[PDB]
């Protein structure tokens, strides 16, 4: 019937132009459009839903062409398309199950496929109309920030974290540009951008310290995209770390040229010296340095004290790795391990059996960390004896073999990921509170006396580009600012605040 | 006059909060209806913004960059020139922060210009010299990015500078840094979008001459990529040169280099897709090259998978656009893909499956050839249906569904070998929800398009897994299970045909699995509707054998 | 018997002018403020942390917050103060 209607309209145009008068054109066209289209809108809407259910783009384009002639006839189609896209996104996310809670690639690819399909539909069939683009944008923003995955985590902050983890997986060790651009397209619909920024910065720091990046060009491209989307302070914060890496490289070169004019060291030594205020790392736990490593420690400490005067160095032993070569086994193996592992293997350098309490006393490692690293060692078949006790006996296992000479045992412990995620979420909440307080203080400094609702409106306007604050948190920040002698409640004219010097 | 004076007094208050709030208020006023007719305030405002661009606080700098946007719309054209000059001269400074902030501000300024000629002329004049200087790389990259942004929009205004833009861009396709080459390629495509005929022929002739001589391996890849990008971006304008372009790419295809072959096949795909009319004489050689390199694997016998991906994608592109090529398609392309269903790489297997799916979609005489080829398809799929990968089995089920949708009765003689695979995918702990839904959809399509007689020996094996799937906790699986159960009820006892099959033992299981979903009161709407329909069909077909449950139902 | 082949370590540098203590108040940087430890526990005591600046100087958050109400300069170096970490 749609094709029949279009053909009839063309035929009527031909008739009126060929053998009628010019004054009849508009009225005849209006009546024909009325009779042929406006009387069957109820059928057209159901057909629209059915055609959306089973992908038929040509029919959708024809119907869009037909209904566009009727005044104010495209609103119902826009609403139906928005609802359909929202439902499709929700269903696509829900089908992934619980696996999508700990698989960033699956989540992001599902979102990207839905968005690609409906963007192509909007451009091809609806002639890139503004209302349909707006409907697609609203549906995408609705189902990206609230879905089955977010309900399981009981927080809408899971989506930015998954996106950041997907980016980290992409940039770790030609088609990468397209997926980075698509990710940045997804980033526009996210409301809690600060979570994404924090997670991305932390994982970029981890990548830079351990020197595991696919390429520097990919990092530069991602930084440029973040420049385009985010502000200017965030990129400056990242460039600080990027500069510290180069400073450390230059210092390593200077140290190497300094070691030639002295006694050479037994081992190969590299260091990454970083500023304490520009990196997300915390101080290490108690640890007694292995007896084979004080030489490099003292030499570098003396060199740094010579080159820089008023600075002091703190050593992060949880982020340090190395190589251990073994010879008292079946064959020559070389293994990669962390400083904690190197310390707790060389304790029984010539001995064969220790008690974990004695190991605790020798290595000065706490309970949980030592237990986890010992479990990791036991799972590697390198060491032989589930629960552990201070009196447990653990002994070296001789004659173990592996299919490859190069073996790595620096596998991450399971609990650290969850603990780090919880810690950074708590840090994000505290930072949110601090920025809300700062915004309120600054606004009161500008305007001496202001009302409650205007204060809230200006705070949300100022903080909108990063996150959407909650009003109870704003009240709590106002209350904690009143106590700290920053602003005071004026006598009379209730619900009004004035700045106090 | 007084509010503005107070704002500029506050914008140097030695306190970050006052500067931030004053700049924010100025930005709000600029976007509002306020207008400053005085020419004394405009100069001070512009100078204050350009000096706050170098502030010691990040927030103030960011807010000044954002304020640079609305300023150009409500300021006389004279001050726009000095703003652009300051930004451009700051991009060449030694300080990195100033250069970056100036680049951001200049892109912001370009964005606000309506789709103006003088400022774009000045920007182009500065950026041509910026790109020409090869001493440093960061300035080159920033200039190239800004040039691409300025050519994407407002490209048609600066027609006079196209020779200079081409002359500065072309030598940069040889720089030791690959990022410069990529940015140059993007800029060249944007330039081709808005350019005269002389510059287009100049660029094409230069590319052809540079390809005709093989100075280095690295540059040839860049030139092939540039040709592919130009073809992908322009389209119709490059069709006249294919008679000369294609033999060069064919000659380069035979070089023993994995990276070079992939780019050549991608260029072939771009030619096939973007310009349809001028590639008619070369479809045969394109197809032959794709078939030759689709099975390329030297270090294995039954980074070399990238060429296989490219070949399969090019075959997909060729099939998806040529409708008159179907006879020779089924003559030569189909057997190769069927034999290559056994690829040992998951991505290449997925892409060849997609290619043959596109062939099936195009198939809608070809039907007789497809019917003749069906047994090989079934024999190839029987081996793949027992793999441990979910994606492979999903592809198999989707392709069977499409094949049955094209040929209604294609699977008459292969049900005994196809049913066990569907059953195995139905009850397997490693299967996901999507795999089960796809298997149920394939089963429904198969049952709806075949005579009931062929399914009679397999009802005893089909009923239990479907009954189990009806009781799945996930409702999406339950809906498809009920949809399949309705057709199973239709098959087990036909009403318009005579059947000797005994349907008695299977009535109770179907009734019990359907009634529980029927009386739920808390399940999703789709499951409710499907349960109502399934129970109605059950009563209509086999309602004589039910006992006392009919009144309650 | 295991032998060490190569070592890659990570270290952080901070100003040694102050001996692991706040400069505005003579207290350990991991402890509480003078006002916080003198007063009863409240919401203010919950948000007591360490704040870093661009100049890599570390103070209590409350100490520098009170200092900034009158002066806009870091106590240890005459440059302007900008928060960069908590
Ligand atoms: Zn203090
Ligand atoms: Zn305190
Ligand atoms: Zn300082």
């Amino acid at each position: 019937y749609m094709k029949k209607a279009e053909a009839r309209l063309l035929e009527e145009q031909r008739r009126v132009q060929v053998y009628l008068h010019e004054s009849t054109q508009d009225e005849l066209a209006r009546k024909c459009e009325q009779v042929l289209i406006e009387k069957h809108l109820e059928i057209f809407h159901t057909e629209f839903q059915n055609l959306l259910d089973a992908d038929k783009n040509e029919d959708l384009g024809r119907m869009y062409n037909l209904v566009s002639r009727i005044q104010d006839g495209l609103g119902e189609l826009k609403k139906l398309l928005e609802t359909h896209i929202h439902n499709q996104g929700l269903a696509a996310i829900e089908k992934c199950g619980e696996a999508a809670l700990n698989d960033p690639k699956m989540y992001v690819q599902t979102v990207l496929d839905v968005h690609k399909k409906y963007n192509a539909l909007v451009m091809s069939a609806f002639n890139n109309d503004a209302g349909f683009v707006a409907a697609l944008d609203k549906a995408c923003g609705r189902f990206i920030n609230n879905n089955a995955v977010t309900k399981m985590a009981q927080s809408s902050s899971k989506s930015p974290e998954l996106l950041a983890r997907y980016c980290d997986s992409l940039l770790k060790k030609a088609e990468l540009e397209d997926t980075l651009n698509q990710v940045m397209v997804v980033f526009k619909y996210i409301e809690d951008k600060d979570v994404f920024q924090k997670f991305y910065a932390k994982m970029l720091a981890k990548r830079l310290v351990h020197q595991n990046s696919a390429s520097d060009d990919a990092e530069a491209s991602m930084i440029s995209k973040l420049k385009q989307a985010c502000g200017f302070e965030y990129t400056s914060k990242l460039q600080r770390m990027f500069q510290d890496i180069g400073v450390s490289k230059d210092l390593n070169e200077q140290f190497k040229k300094h070691l030639t004019n002295s006694e050479p060291l037994d081992l190969d030594f590299s260091i990454q010296v970083l500023s304490s205020g520009s990196w997300p790392f915390q101080q290490s736990c108690t640890f007694a340095l292995p007896s084979e490593l004080e030489r490099s420690y003292q030499r570098f400490t003396a060199f740094y004290a010579s080159r820089h005067s008023g600075r002091k160095l703190t050593w992060l032993y949880q982020l340090s790795k190395g190589e251990l070569v073994t010879n008292c086994f079946k064959n020559r193996y070389t293994l990669q391990a962390s400083t904690f592992q190197m310390a707790i293997l060389l304790q029984y350098n010539t001995e064969d059996a220790y008690t974990v309490q004695q190991l605790t006393d020798s290595t000065q490692i706490k309970m949980d960390i030592l237990a986890q690293v010992l479990q990791i060692l036991l799972k590697s078949k390198l060491l032989v004896l589930v629960e552990l006790k201070p009196d447990t006996l653990i002994k070296l296992y001789l004659g173990y073999k592996n299919k490859k000479l190069r073996v790595n045992i620096n596998v991450p412990m399971k609990t650290e990921q969850k603990q780090e995620q919880e810690t950074t979420h708590k840090n994000i909440e505290e930072d949110r509170k601090l920025l809300i307080q700062a915004a309120i203080v600054r606004i009161m400094k500008m305007r001496k006396v202001l009302k409650h609702q205007q204060l809230l409106g200006e705070v949300l306007t100022q903080l909108s580009s990063r996150f959407k604050p909650r009003v109870p948190v704003i009240k709590k920040c106002i209350d904690i600012l009143i106590e700290k002698e920053y602003l005071e409640r004026v006598d009379g004219e209730k619900d009004t605040y004035s700045y106090l010097a | 006059s007084y509010h503005i004076s107070n704002l500029l007094e506050k914008m140097t208050s030695s306190d970050k909060d006052f500067r931030f709030m004053a700049t924010n208020d100025l930005m709000t006023e600029l976007q509002k209806d306020s207008i400053k007719l005085d020419d004394d305030s405009e100069r001070k405002v512009v100078k204050m913004i350009l000096k706050l661009l170098e502030d010691k606080n990040g927030e103030v700098q960011n807010l000044a960059v954002k304020c640079l946007g609305p300023l150009v719309s409500k300021v006389k054209e004279y001050q726009v020139e000095t703003i652009v000059d300051t930004l451009c001269t700051n991009m060449l400074s030694d300080k990195e922060q100033l250069r970056d902030i100036s680049s951001i501000g200049l892109k912001t300024v370009i964005g606000e210009l309506p789709p103006a000629a003088n400022v774009c002329k000045k920007i182009t004049g500065r950026l041509t010299s910026a790109i020409a200087k090869q001493e440093d790389v960061s300035v080159q990259l920033e200039a190239l990015d800004i040039m691409a942004d300025m050519l994407s929009r407002q490209g048609g205004l600066l027609v006079n500078f196209h020779p200079s833009i081409l002359t500065c861009l072309l030598p940069q396709l040889t720089s030791p840094r690959l990022a410069v080459r990529k940015r140059t390629i993007i800029a060249l495509g944007h330039l081709v979008m808005s350019c005269g005929n002389i510059v287009f022929v100049d660029l094409i002739e230069h590319l052809l001459s540079e390809l005709s001589k093989n100075d280095s391996m690295s540059t040839t890849r860049t030139y092939i990529q540039c040709i592919a990008a130009i073809s992908r971006q322009a389209g119709h304008r490059i069709g006249e040169y294919l008679e000369k372009i294609i033999p060069l790419v064919v000659k380069f295809c035979n070089v023993d280099d994995d990276e070079l072959r992939e780019y050549c096949i991608q260029a072939f795909e771009s030619f096939v897709r973007r310009c349809p009319k001028e590639v008619y004489p070369h479809v045969s050689t394109i197809i032959n090259i794709c078939l030759k390199y689709l099975t390329y694997d030297p270090n294995y016998n039954y980074m070399s998978w990238k060429v296989r991906r490219a070949a399969a994608k090019c075959l997909d592109a060729v099939v998806s656009t040529r409708h008159e090529m179907l006879p020779e398609f089924y003559k030569t392309v189909s057997p190769a893909l069927i034999s290559r269903f056994k690829e040992r790489e998951e991505n290449v297997k997925a892409d060849v499956f997609h290619a043959y799916l596109s062939l099936l979609k195009q198939t809608r005489t070809p039907l007789t050839m497809l019917q003749s080829q069906v047994p090989n398809i079934v024999k190839a799929l029987h081996k793949q249906m027992k793999e441990k990968s979910v994606k492979t089995r999903q592809c198999c089920f989707n392709m069977l569904t499409e094949l049955v949708n094209v040929l209604p009765g294609a699977l008459t003689q292969h049900i005994p070998v196809l049913v066990p695979g569907i059953i195995f995918s139905l009850n397997d702990k490693s299967s996901s929800s999507n795999l089960k839904i796809d298997a149920l959809s394939c089963l429904y399509v198969i049952l709806c398009n075949h005579s009931p007689q062929v399914f009679h020996p397999h009802v005893q094996a089909l009923v239990p897994p479907v009954v189990a799937c009806v009781g799945d906790p996930f409702y999406k699986i339950t809906s498809e299970a009920l949809l399949v159960t309705q057709q199973l009820v239709k098959v087990i006892r036909p009403l318009d045909q005579p059947s000797s099959f005994d349907a008695t033992p299977y009535i109770k299981d179907l009734f019990t699995c359907t009634i529980k979903r029927l009386k739920a009161a808390d399940i999703d709407q789709e499951v409710k509707e499907r349960a109502i329909s399934c129970m109605g069909q059950i009563i209509c077909n086999l309602g004589d054998n039910l006992g006392s449950d009919l009144p309650n139902t | 018997r295991f032998e060490v082949k190569k070592w890659n370590a990570v270290a952080l540098w901070a100003w040694d002018i102050v001996v692991d203590n706040c400069a505005i108040c003579r207290n350990h940087i991991m402890d509480l403020c003078i006002e916080c430890q003198a007063n009863q526990a409240s919401a203010t005591s919950e948000e007591c942390t360490v704040a870093w600046g661009v100049c890599n100087h570390a103070f209590h958050f409350h100490c520098i917050s009170r200092w900034l109400k009158t002066r806009q300069v870091c106590p240890l170096d005459n440059r302007e103060w900008e928060f960069q970490k908590y």
